[PDB]
C-alpha cells in the first residue's frame, strides 16, 4: 500500500537544540498543493496527542516549539525548544489513502546527567503471613539509563521510560523466596554500579 | 609510568591525557533551612539553593524568597551537615582560606512595612565555616522598619578547593 | 466536557472475538466519526475501521471480515468487535474520533483519541493480584493487564514514580515506590489502592 | 607516549606539557545593540562591551554609558549571534550551567527628572542563554519616575566552560 | 620524558602529575597607605588589606575602616611597589589584561554628618595598573555632604596570571 | 487543582461569631497572602502576609482577627461583633509574595465565598417540587433555609438550556426556582434527576422528574 | 480615605462596539511613573476575575480585546470587540494606599432584542400531599427583561402568596428569563378550577398565555 | 664627521615595559658640563617630530613617558610607560660639529596576538575594459607581521604576476594588515576557473580563506 | 605654524632637483632653514644662517646650493649633477635664532618635504577602481598618489613592478552595516592633477 517510516529510530537530544525527525513516504502524500502529514505525541502510558496536521499546521493548544516541514515525499519534524515535557515517542502519519498508515516512530531522549539514589526495603509482615519473603530495592532518579544491580545470597528488575519533569530514569528490583528457604538465609545485599562513579551506592538490611 | 591526580586525569580509551569535565562545572542543590541569626531576633525559612562548582569556587544562588523581618545587621547561617544532593559530601563546602570576608556581594531586598514596599540594599559577606556550618555576615544596608522582606535572586561566591 | 470510555474484556482466549464498546460524552455522535487504531508492539499504530456519521463504515484493506463496526447515536455508543484474536493481536485498541465538516481539513486524522483498552491474548486464566523516607507498593500475579494505583486518592501527583510491569510464569509484577520528605510522613497517613478491572478490589495496608 | 586535551599542551620545543596561555585570559569584544525588553516599553542601544575568558569563566565588562527610560523592572537581551571580534564564536559564549541566576551584580544609575540627577543602583543577573542571545535580568532596584538613564561602568561574569 | 610547568608539577614522591595546591589558594597580605585621589581632595590611610590568589584570579579584601571625607567621585591607589607580605612580589598583582573596568563591585558606607550616620553604597571598579600602582576608581553612588566615612567589609578582585 | 475553598456557618444571628475558614490546595500558603474582602448590595477588610503577619481594614478593627495555618494549609477568619449593616458574600481572596513590583495590592485568585446572612430566626429545610408540563421542566423550591441552594441536574451533567433563577424572600422563607429545556426524545429515553443540598439545613434532596 | 468613583452605573452598548468606562479617585493612584489599579468582572453569581493588573496590562487567560488606559486621577478602559462573554458587572480597584478600595460598580447590558417564549406547568403530586399547592410558569429567552405575570384562579386574579425570579442578562443568550410562582393551600386550592399566566411585552401588544385546567 | 650608532637596531617590546635605547658616538659631544644630543619621532609617511633636544630636555607638547639621560660618549633613552601611539622609528642626532650626522634608526613594535582577518574581491568591471582583470584579496588586523599568501589559479602555479604590500604597524589598533593584488590579460584571465587565497598563519595552523 | 614645499617628484639622472619652501608660521628672516634628505640613511646637507650665509656638508659641498627671500618667506635649495647614489625625500627645517645655549643645530618643525626619484620616465595616470563586496589605484609614475579615504582607513604602500607603483585601500563594517554609509575615494596626482572620485553600485 502507502507505508512511511520515520529516521531514526531513537532520537538522543540535548536540550535547546533544534531536534528534526525525518518521514519518508513510498507514495506522494501531498496532493494539488496540500501536503497530507499528521505528528503525534505519545505520553507514557497515554493515548497520542496530535501535534501537527497537514504541513505546517498546529494543532490547538500545541505550543510553538513544535515545527514541521516537508512535501509529500518527504517530512521534518522540528522542535528548536526542546524542555523536559517532550519526552515522548512521536510518530508521523498520512491522510491521502484510504487506509490511513502511521509511522514506526522515533524516540526522543532529552539530556541530563546525575548521581543515582540506592534505597532498600524488607520484606512485608503480612507478607510473612502468607508464606513468601521478597525483598525490593528500588533505585529513583539515575542518568544514563543503564545500570545493573546484582543482588547475591529469582531476581526481576525493571525500568520505568525516561521521567518526564527530572527526565532522570527510574528502576525498580524485586525477587521472591518462600518462607522455608527465605529464613535460610541470613544475607542480603543490594548493588547498584553505575557510570557516573565506579563505586556501588547500595543499602543493604 | 606516572599517575595524576585530579583534575588531571588519563583517558585510557585514548590514551590522553584532560582535565576533569566536572572540574570546570559540578551543579547541585541544597535543601534546608536558612538560619538567621541576632540577639534579639532570630528565625528559620525553608530554601532550597542551587550550588555550582566552578574551578575551585563554590558559587551559592539564591532565588528569588520572602522572609520574615531582619534587624539592621545579622548572621545567616547555612547548615551543609544535610540537605546537600546526590554525589555532595558536607566537607566539599569547606573554604581554602580563613580570611574574613572571603567574598562580598549586594542582594536587592523590599522591606514591607504598613502596606508600603521600600526598596533598599543589604550587603553579605562570607565570614565563617564551622563544622559544615557556613556564616554569611549582613554587615548592614539601608534600612526601614518593616514587617517582611522580599529577597531578589543573588548569587554569591568563595574559594573552595575540597573537591 | 469530552469523554471516550471503552468497555471490554481484557484478555481473550485463543481464537475469540474482541468487542468493545466506546462512549462519547459532549460530542455530538452525528457531527463526528468514530475510528478505530490499534497500537501493536513491532508492528506499529495499525488503522483498522471508521463508522462515518450516518453509519457509513469503511475498514483495513487487510482487515475485512475479521473486522465489523457499528453504532448508535441516540445513546451515543459506537460497537467494536473482530471475529478471530491471534497472538498476533496482542494490543492496545483506540476509538478516536474526528469532525465532519465540508471543510477541506485533510480529514483523515484523529484529534481526539479515547483511552484505550489493553487487549492480551493468553489462555491463561485471570489471576488475582495480591530529611526524606520511601515506602514502596507492589501487586503480584495479576493477569490480564493493568493494575490502576491511585495514591491517597490521587493526592499529590509530584514526586509519584510508577514501574512497568514485569512477567513471570503465570504472574504479572508491578512495583511502585514514593519519596516523601521524613518530616511529611508522621503526619498524615498513607494508603495505596490498586485498582484491576478484572478483580474489583482495593487494598491498604 | 599520550596526548593532551585542552587546555593541556605539550610543548614539543622544549618537551614540557603545560597550561595554554589563553586558557587563562582570552579578550575580546562585542559590538551591538544592545536589547532592553519590557512589556510596555522596548528600545535597542548601541553599544561595545569588552569580553575577558578566564579560566571557566565569561566576564562581560559595560563601559559608561546613556539609554533611554527604563521601567523598574527589566530584561536585557545581548545577541552574540553576531557582533564577536575576530577568533570568538557564538557559541563560545554559552554557559556551563541552566541555573538562574548564574550571577547577579548591581550597576550604578542616575535617573534624570525633569533636570535632577537621582543616584541609584540596579541589580543585574545573568539568567538565560538561547541560541546566542544572553538575557540579563534586571530584577529592581531604587527607581523613580526619570526620561533617560545613566549608566556607570560595570562588570557581570558567569560561568562558561565551552573552548 | 617530558618536564611540567607551573600550576603543573611532578611530585616525584609518588611519581604523579598534578596541580599545585597553592594555585588553588595561595594567601598573603599589603600593609600600606591606601590614597584616595580627587583634584579637590586627597589623603593617605593606613590599611591592612589580605590577598588570595585563586586560579587566574587576584582577590583583594577589605576589613572594615574608617576614613576622612570623600567627594561623590574619586579614585582609589594601592601603591604595590611595596608592602606585600613575604612570598609575594610586586609583579604579582598585574592583571592579565588592560579592559577598563576590569571588574565592578559595590561597598556599603556610612556618611557622618552632624552627629548622624546616612547608609549609603558606593561603586568601585578596577581600572589600572601602573607599574605597581592599582587603581580603584569610585564612579559614584548614592551622596550626602559628611565629614567622616564608615566602610563596610568588601572584597574586588580582577584576572591575574603572574606566579 | 490550584483552587482554594473555605468552609463557614451561613447565616449567624446578630452579636453572634461569624467564622470561615479558607483552605489552600494548589499553593504554597508561605509563598501567597490570603486576603479578605466583602461583597455587599466589595469591601477590602484585611490580609495575612506570608509569614504571619495580619494588616486589617482601618474602620474594622478590634472587631474581625485573621490568622492562618501554613501546616494545613487553612486561614481563619473570625468576627466578634454583628450588626444589620454587616451582610455580605464574603470571599478569601490571594496574592502572590514576590520581590517584583507588581503593584502588590492585588487579588489573583478568588475562592467561592461564604454567604453570610445576619438573622437570628432558625433555618427551615427547602421543598423540592418537581414540575412537569423540545420539552421543558422546571423544579421550584419554596420554604428554603437562609443559606442558599445549589441547584444540580443530573449531578451536573447538563449545563445547557438550564435556567436558575435566584432566590425569593417570601414570608422568611425562600422561593427558589429552575427550568431546563431538552429534546422531546431525550427526556422519555434518559433520567433527570434534580438535586438541591442545602448547607445550613443538613439536607440534600434528590428529586426525579420521574 | 482614598474613596473612587465609577462612571456610569449602567451601560446600555451593543456588540463590538466600545463601551467605556471612567473610574476617578479621590487622590492620585500613579506614583512614580506606575500606576496601581486592578479592574475585575464579576459575573453573576461567580467572584469577581481580574482581568487587567497595574495599568493596560492583561492578566494570564484574559481576552485581548479587554484594554484600559489612564493617569493617576482617573482612569478609563475602552473595549471595542465586545462578544456575548462579557455581560457581567465590573469593579475598579486601588493597590496605592493601605487600605485598598473596590470603585463602584459599573454594569454592562448587552442590547437584544427577540420575542418572549411563554411555558406553563402544573403543581407537583408530592407537593399536593405536603397540603400546599404551589404552580411555577418560566417565561424563557426574553427581551427587555420587562414582564409582567397574572395568576388566576377560577377566572380570579390573586396577588397574595406569589413569588417572581428574574436571571441576570443572560451570557450566550443574552435574553433575561422569568420565574412567576403562586401558592395556594389544599382546601382553597381546589376550590377554584381555572388558572392562567399572562405575559404582555414590548415585542408585541398580544400577551403570550398558555393555561391549563384540571 | 663624529658619526654615531645606535644598539640595538630593533627593540620589539611589551605595553608599559621599559625600553631603552642607546646610542653610541665617535666623539665626546659634551662641551663644558652640556651634551649636544636631539631624538627625533618619525611617523610611518611623515617626517620626525623632535623628542628630546640636548640632555634630558622634553621639547613642548612631548609626553612625560619619554625620557633621556647620558653623558657625552653614550647617549641611552628608558621609557616604563609605552602605550599605543609611540610605535614609529627613532632617530638619534649629535649638534656638537659643524656637519650633524644621525644616528642609526630603531624600529620599535609593540607585541599583541590575535587572529586574522581575510577579505577577497572579484576583479573590477572598468579594468576589464582597459583589458587587464585584476583581484585583490586583503588582510586586516593579523598579528604577528608574517603572513604567506599563495595564489593558485586553476592547478597552475606561476610565481610571476604576483604582489604583496605590507603596511608599518598599526598606531591604534597596533596590529599588522597586509594587501596582495595579481594581474592577468583579459584573453588569459577568462582561461582560469578557481580561484583561492590562502592565509596560513602563527595564530592557528589552519587557513582562513576566501574565494571567488 | 606650518611650512610648505613644492616641486617636482621626478628628476632625470644627471639633472638638476630645486625645491623652494613657504613658511606659513614663523618670519624667515628670524629663523633658519635646513635642508635633510631621506635615504633608503639620514643624510644632512646644508643650512642657511639668518642673514644670507650658507654652510654645506663636507663632502657634498659643490653640488648643494641654498637661497632665500625674505619678503615672500621663502627658501629656495637646488642640487646639480645628480646620480643613482641619491634618490631621497628631501625636507626643510627651521630652527629659531636665537642667542640662548641650545644646540643651534637640530630642527623645531618640518613643513613639507617633495620625494625625488632619479629614473627618467613620463607620467602615467592610475586609474582608480573601487572594488565592492576597497578603492585601489595601480601603474603610475611618478610615485606618490595622494589618495584620501572617506579609524578603519587603511592604506597600503606601493609595490613597484616594471615601473608602475600599485596602491590599496579598505574600510572594514560588519555585514549588517554595509549597505548604510557610502564612502569615496579621491586619488590626485601631482604630475596630473586629476582625481575621480566615482564609486560602482
Amino acid at each position: 500500500d502507502i507505508v512511511l517510516t520515520q529516521s531514526p529510530a531513537s532520537l538522543a537530544v540535548s536540550l535547546g537544540q533544534r531536534a528534526t525527525i525525518s518521514c519518508r513516504a513510498s507514495k506522494s502524500v501531498s496532493t494539488s498543493g496540500y501536503s497530507y502529514m499528521q505528528w503525534y505525541q505519545q505520553k507514557p502510558g497515554q493515548p497520542p496527542k496530535l501535534l501537527i496536521y497537514l504541513a505546517s499546521n498546529l494543532e490547538s493548544g500545541v505550543p510553538v516549539r513544535f515545527s514541521g516541514s516537508g512535501s509529500g515525499t518527504d517530512f521534518t519534524l522540528n522542535i528548536h525548544p526542546v524542555e523536559e515535557e517532550d519526552a515522548a515517542i512521536y510518530y508521523c502519519q498520512h491522510s491521502r489513502e484510504l487506509p490511513p498508515t502511521f509511522g514506526a516512530g522515533t524516540k526522543l531522549e532529552l539530556k541530563a546527567d546525575a548521581a543515582p539514589t540506592v534505597s532498600i526495603f524488607p520484606p512485608s509482615s503480612e507478607q510473612l503471613t502468607s508464606g513468601g519473603a521478597s525483598v525490593v530495592c528500588f533505585l529513583n532518579n539515575f542518568y544514563p539509563k543503564d545500570i545493573n544491580v546484582k543482588w547475591k545470597i529469582g531476581v526481576l528488575n525493571s525500568w520505568t521510560d525516561q521521567d518526564s519533569k527530572d527526565s532522570t530514569y527510574s528502576m525498580s528490583s524485586t525477587l521472591t523466596l518462600t518462607k522455608d528457604e527465605y529464613e535460610r538465609h541470613n544475607s542480603y545485599t543490594c548493588e547498584a554500579t553505575h557510570k557516573t562513579s565506579t563505586s556501588p551506592i547500595v543499602k543493604s538490611f | 609510568l606516572p599517575t595524576y591526580r585530579y583534575p588531571l586525569e588519563l583517558d585510557t580509551a585514548n590514551n590522553r591525557v584532560q582535565v576533569a569535565d566536572r572540574f570546570g562545572m559540578r551543579t547541585g542543590t541544597w535543601t534546608g533551612q536558612l538560619q538567621y541569626q541576632h540577639p534579639q531576633l532570630s528565625w528559620r525559612a525553608n530554601v532550597t539553593l542551587n550550588l555550582m562548582k566552578v574551578d575551585d569556587w563554590l558559587v551559592l544562588s539564591f532565588s528569588q524568597m520572602t522572609t520574615n523581618s531582619i534587624m539592621a545587621d545579622g548572621k545567616f547561617v547555612i547548615n551543609f551537615v544535610s540537605g546537600l544532593s546526590s554525589g555532595w559530601q558536607t566537607g566539599d563546602t569547606e573554604p581554602s582560606s580563613t580570611i574574613d570576608p572571603l567574598s562580598t556581594t549586594f542582594a536587592a531586598v523590599q522591606f514591607l512595612n504598613n502596606g508600603q514596599r521600600i526598596d533598599a540594599f543589604r550587603i553579605m559577606g562570607v565570614s565563617e565555616w564551622t563544622d559544615g556550618e557556613l556564616e554569611i555576615k549582613n554587615y548592614g544596608g539601608t534600612y526601614t522598619g518593616h514587617t517582611q522582606v522580599y529577597w531578589a535572586p543573588w548569587t554569591i561566591m568563595y574559594p573552595c578547593n575540597v573537591r | 466536557q469530552v469523554q471516550l470510555k471503552q468497555s471490554g474484556p481484557g484478555l481473550v482466549q485463543p481464537s475469540q472475538s474482541l468487542s468493545i464498546t466506546c462512549t462519547v460524552s459532549g460530542f455530538s455522535l452525528t457531527n463526528y466519526a468514530i475510528h478505530w487504531v490499534r497500537q501493536s508492539p513491532g508492528k506499529g499504530l495499525e488503522w483498522l475501521g471508521v463508522i462515518w456519521s450516518g453509519g457509513s463504515t469503511d475498514y483495513n484493506a487487510a482487515f475485512i471480515s475479521r473486522l465489523s463496526i457499528s453504532k448508535d447515536n441516540f445513546k451515543s455508543q459506537v460497537f467494536f468487535k473482530m471475529n478471530s484474536l491471534q497472538s498476533n493481536d496482542t494490543a492496545i485498541y483506540y476509538c478516536a474520533r474526528k469532525e465532519e465538516l465540508y471543510g477541506y481539513d485533510g480529514y483523515l486524522f484523529f484529534d481526539v483519541w479515547g483511552a484505550g483498552t489493553t487487549v492480551t491474548v493468553s489462555s491463561a486464566k485471570t489471576t488475582a493480584p495480591s530529611s526524606s523516607v520511601t515506602l514502596g507498593c507492589l501487586v503480584k500475579g495479576y493477569f490480564p493487564e493493568p493494575v490502576t494505583l491511585t495514591w491517597n486518592s490521587g493526592s499529590l501527583s509530584s514526586g509519584v514514580h510508577t514501574f512497568p510491569a514485569l512477567l513471570q510464569s503465570g504472574l504479572y509484577t508491578l512495583s511502585s515506590s514514593v519519596t516523601v520528605t521524613s518530616n511529611t510522613w508522621p503526619s498524615q497517613t498513607i494508603t495505596c489502592n490498586v485498582a484491576h478491572p478484572a478483580s474489583s478490589t482495593k487494598v491498604d495496608k
